[PDB]
């Protein structure tokens, strides 16, 4: 069972170069092994074996290589790869991007130790997604609805409120409460500035939701290997909570754009040639190894649902990071600069947004029977309303028909009441659908062509 | 009043339909050819590098 | 027996394709027919409704055997195929039978090894050529050849090869040509005189 053998400590440093220390005379070197370095002044650092060849090992040090020398620095080889302790005691805790506690609680007692690389889920064992995850935000739950076992990115840009949206989803998310303690969140944040990291930690304590949440913070000036490890600690925790403790886990991964910046740096440290657009050629297989740690599985009552969050340069959707993410994930939620400039929050644009699994999450016994019809009709009215608003500047408001003036009234009240929501306002799917009907009632019921007569008969009229 | 309107309105339709055609047949294709050249030359710089 | 996936299985003769691959659809079968031994492409995209091709081939074609390849598909899409196919049935001699009595699936999600995602169509065509050689008519479907080409690109990137057209390796068009050249009607090797065919449908995602 146990590893049992005593550790070897070497003073055989051959060279130091960039983030890398090279050692010789190492006994049967193991690839990806964790090692501990002690510096000439007694300072301690750690690193991982990046390559092996004969008696030589090269170690990438997580902290700097400064103050290291060939004579006095010692390196202790631990005999094993990186494994994380894991338990249900991790809900209510804050960790850094190496899994160390930063909440003044004690260190984790393991229920198990797991290899952070994981293993791929067998395609035979993955069952299709089903019921809703309720985020509490009407532009998502009402029109871009999220299924248990889905993976769906938020696409954003620098200076837009995507961290305020992520924090609101984390505070508000759950199951629909139709007619649970089996819901949990793993929140992971990569390359976070200290202002943003203090906001996440403060907002979840202040608004009292930590008992559902495991939080991993990696800051903008933490080691870039801890950024590579951070999604893997988060997903190794979500896999224990979902597929051994039977929870529904929501995973929020924050700036996969920051993750790719570290991946490009570790690739450069291996002396690989830069790939297409400057990212590693293997970046699809790498991102797919994160995003496919998701789903429902046969014979176990838990699931993992992922919401990756990304920042795009130039607001350009065709860059490798959002483009490769689109080939792996199943939808997008789009955060818009124009709604943000118009002082609307959350500035989610429903016309380019899509959830590809929405039909599997919504309807009788999962939300409400009218949800699909209301979602289809609200999209159809908004797409016409934006087209009437454009022609109003060409033809003038006196050339508009009475029906154009109804779409022009709906457009204003949709954005002020459905899309606009407070950062601490939580709407169930039922409240979202009722706000949806208040807007549809602006029209004569003959206009509502996407809604069948049975749904119009049950829901168009007000009642005491 | 109807004939001074009609003869003035016929002129403005022709000028407008000519702009809709020029944007569709002349202006948009020149932009698309430019944009296709840029992508082709950026692939060359990447292969040289 | 054991056979290399990258070697074409030999035949007595390769023959022109003469007989329709009927689907039971009025469009397709009348306006845009395919032959047994033919090659077809379809657009692989979300809203278009691909499943009518896959299910008409599986339930209603004059194929004797069906090979389906997923070649780097999304985990929830691959799960939908593997759920749905066992539930499909057909009527044979006045009795209802499972599609899985005449079907084999190759399945790969986007986090399988890149070597598997690229090998997938060579595994699926080698299985198809084995049943052709028994004198069966086979239809092979590839769920997206674009996901296969991206795996081929990643492998050339690991090998640090010259990036040619849009970053794809120099051999891409030759690999596609040599793959689709395995489709056809044949006179089989060996003594009991027989004919077989393999027909390829490859989805592609522009």
């Amino acid at each position: 069972n146990y590893l049992s053998q005593p550790r070897l400590t070497y003073k055989t440093v051959s060279g130091v170069n960039g983030p890398l220390v090279i050692l010789d005379h190492v006994k049967f070197p193991r690839y990806a092994e964790i090692v501990h370095l002690t510096l000439p002044d007694g300072t301690k650092r750690s690193g991982q074996v990046l390559e092996v060849s004969g008696s030589k090992a090269v170690v990438q040090v997580f902290e700097g290589t400064s103050g290291i020398d060939a004579k006095k620095t010692s390196c202790e080889f631990t005999g094993d790869i990186l494994r994380t302790p894991v338990s249900e005691d991790m809900l209510g805790r804050v960790f850094n991007g190496s899994g160390k506690p930063i909440d003044r609680g004690p260190v984790v007692l393991a229920e198990d130790f797991l290899d952070i690389m994981g293993q791929p889920i067998n395609p035979q064992c993955r069952i299709y997604p089903e019921e809703m995850i309720q985020t509490g935000i009407s532009a998502i739950d009402g029109m871009n609805s999220i299924a248990r076992g889905q993976k769906i990115p938020i696409f954003s840009a620098a200076g837009l409120p995507h961290n305020e949206i992520a924090a609101q989803i984390c505070r508000q998310a759950g199951l629909v409460k139709k007619s649970e303690e089996n819901f949990a969140i793993v929140f992971a944040a990569m390359g976070v500035n200290m202002e943003t990291a203090r906001f996440f930690k403060s907002d979840f304590e202040e608004n009292g939701s930590m008992d559902n949440v495991c939080l991993f913070l990696n800051l903008a000036n933490d080691p870039t290997i801890e950024r590579i490890i951070t999604p893997r600690l988060a997903l190794t925790t979500a896999e224990f909570l979902a597929y051994q403790c039977e929870k529904h886990v929501l995973v929020i991964l924050t700036d996969m754009s920051s993750y790719a910046e570290a991946l490009r740096e570790v690739s450069a440290a291996r002396e690989e040639v830069p790939g297409r657009r400057g990212f590693p050629g293997y970046m699809y297989t790498d991102l797919a190894t994160i995003y496919e740690r998701a789903g429902r599985v046969e014979g176990r009552n838990g699931s993992i649902t992922q919401i990756p969050i990304l920042t795009m340069p130039n607001d350009d959707i065709t860059h490798p990071i959002p483009d490769l993410t689109g080939y792996i994930t199943e939808g997008q939620i789009y955060v818009d600069r124009q709604l943000h400039n118009r002082q609307i929050y959350p500035p989610i644009n429903v016309l380019p947004s899509l959830s590809r699994l929405m039909k599997s999450a919504i309807g009788e016994g999962m939300t409400r029977k009218d949800h699909a019809d209301v979602s289809n009709q609200l999209y159809a009215c908004y797409a016409i309303g934006k087209d009437v608003q454009a022609m109003k500047a060409v033809v003038g408001e006196e050339a508009l028909t009475s029906d154009d003036l109804l779409y022009l009234e709906f457009l204003q009240k949709f954005e002020k009441n459905f899309i606009t929501q407070g950062p601490y306002e939580n709407r169930t799917v039922y409240e979202t659908l009722d706000i949806g009907w208040q807007l549809l009632r602006i029209f004569p019921k003959e206009m509502l062509k996407r809604i069948p007569q049975s749904t119009l008969s049950e829901f168009y009229p007000r009642d005491s | 009043s109807l004939q001074t309107s009609f003869v003035t309105l016929d002129e403005a339709i022709k000028i407008t339909n000519r702009r809709v055609n020029a944007i569709e047949h002349v202006i948009i294709p020149r932009i698309e050819r430019t944009l296709a050249y840029i992508i082709t030359e950026l692939d060359e710089r990447e292969r040289e590098e | 027996q054991v056979w290399p996936v990258r070697q074409v299985r030999p035949v007595t003769e390769k023959l022109p394709a003469n007989h329709p691959l009927l689907t039971g659809q009025r469009v397709l079968d009348a306006l845009f027919p395919c032959v047994q031994g033919g090659t077809t492409a379809i657009p692989g995209a979300f809203g278009c409704g691909k499943t009518v091709i896959s299910q008409s081939l599986s339930k209603y074609s004059n194929s004797d055997v069906i090979i389906y390849v997923g070649c780097g598909e999304r985990g929830n899409e691959m799960s939908e195929v593997l759920r749905d196919f066992p539930e499909l049935t057909m009527e044979v001699d006045g009795k209802v039978e499972s599609i899985m009595k005449r079907t084999a699936l190759v399945a790969n999600t986007s986090n399988m090894p890149v070597a598997a995602r690229e090998a997938s169509i060579y595994t699926g065509i080698t299985l198809s050529e084995y049943f052709r050689d028994m004198g069966y008519h086979v239809s092979m479907m590839a769920d997206s050849t674009s996901r296969w080409a991206e795996a081929l690109r990643e492998i050339s990137g690991r090998l640090a090869e010259m990036p040619a057209d849009s970053g794809y390796p120099a051999y891409l068009g030759a690999r596609l040509a040599s793959f689709y050249e395995r489709a056809g009607r044949v006179k089989c090797l060996g003594n009991p005189e027989r004919e077989g065919s393999v027909s390829i449908v490859g989805a592609v995602s522009p």
